[PDB]
């Protein structure tokens, strides 16, 4: 009852116009700052208590960033476009020892988004649904977060069916990429903790903070 | 804890 | 165009009327046999090539079993009911060193299913969607699997809205427990591999086979 | 491989 897809699309358009791993980590740190600005532009997020805003972002940052560069990469051959303007080719990822997870991103996310021509409004809404994760531990008022999530998917469904009336299964198709996003995000986190453990690979301050306990 | 995130959210 | 929720409900009704970890693993092995019978009763599954039937089950067995005992446990205070007729209380899980994952099952799955009164038809459909996972690696014809998944969620949506017209967001709410199911299933797998590594905890033949590589 | 699963699916 107050979650316009126009404000969500606006949030998306407002924040976005040699070792591939090192480049990926640098891009991630860069985008973490941008992610906070994005969240603030999502309706009602800023009205939640600071502690819950922190919880939601710490809980969803990895999936939020993955969804974003994956959609940005729909126009890329076999690779991804980093927010830094750098492209990471599949062969480069493979030659760096991270080909398996890279291939999952290309196959389960990028290719699927390109195939259904997921638009920016839809991406923004899926990210907003991820942001408003009621399962996040520590939330002072999980019911409030759940309420916001419901408002987002209610608006997204309305958007679909009205924009794509001929694709009745589109709304479900969008939501069904979330389990893949959750799995891939978890794997990417594992890689990050390993990079941090090994010592090699520079990890900037905001990215490092997100890897902080809990 | 989480110095950076809090600062960016507050500003 | 040939995925009746009645056949799915039938499949569900047809297969179901001291260390808690050991009991949980024994229940899982037991249910793996039952899972194969369930799958065969899901429309069109048996018509897929044997190699793909194997792939889909090896890829989704853990989430499929978790969804099942979680729904079965909606009537339990603070714990779960195993297919063996044994109950695992939260305190028991905690005292065995597996309280964290146990609590996630209770909070993210059981409690949520109880809260929305998820019915057996809905459970069956969600499990069928999980079964028909087009992202499964090795599939000879992923498009065919994707087609079946679409038919399942198309029928589920129809079921909802018709059975629960007053809850327009129910269909989305059901699909949105899948990311939680995916995360919890992955964690449970990790625990199983550790139990297998440590040596303690008897692991039966079918469960052991599922832990086989890949 | 996967002896058990194949057998149960075939039967
Ligand atoms: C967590 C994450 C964030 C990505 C941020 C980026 C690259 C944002 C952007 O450029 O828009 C993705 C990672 C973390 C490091 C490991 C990794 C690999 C090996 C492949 C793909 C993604 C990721
Ligand atoms: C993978 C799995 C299967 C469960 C099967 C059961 C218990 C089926 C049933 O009883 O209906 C769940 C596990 C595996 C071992 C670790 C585990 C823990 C520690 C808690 C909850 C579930 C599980």
């Amino acid at each position: 009852e107050d979650m316009p897809v126009e404000r969500i699309l606006e949030a998306e358009l407002a924040v976005e116009p040699n070792d591939p791993v090192t480049n990926i980590c640098q891009a991630a740190d860069k985008q973490l700052f941008t992610l906070v600005e994005w969240a603030k532009r999502i309706p009602h997020f800023s009205e939640l208590p600071l502690d819950d805003q922190v919880i939601l972002l710490r809980a969803g940052w990895n999936e939020l960033l993955i969804a974003s560069f994956s959609h940005r990469s729909i126009a890329v051959k076999d690779g991804i476009l980093l927010a830094t303007g750098l492209h990471v080719h599949r062969n480069s990822a493979h030659s760096a020892g991270v080909g398996a997870i890279f291939d999952r991103v290309l196959t389960e996310l990028v290719s699927k988004m390109r195939d259904m021509q997921m638009d920016k409004t839809e991406l923004g809404c899926l990210r907003a649904i991820v942001l408003f994760n009621p399962d996040s531990k520590g939330l002072s008022n999980p019911a409030e977060v759940e309420a916001l999530r419901e408002k987002v998917y209610a608006s997204l469904e309305a958007y679909c069916k009205h924009k794509y009336p001929e694709q009745p299964g589109r709304f479900a198709k969008l939501l069904l990429r979330l389990p893949a996003l959750r799995s891939i995000g978890l794997k990417c986190l594992e890689h990050l903790f390993f990079f941090k453990l090994i010592g090699d690979t520079p990890i900037d301050t905001f990215l490092m903070e997100m890897l902080e306990a809990p | 804890k989480h110095k950076i995130l809090h600062r960016l959210l507050q500003d």
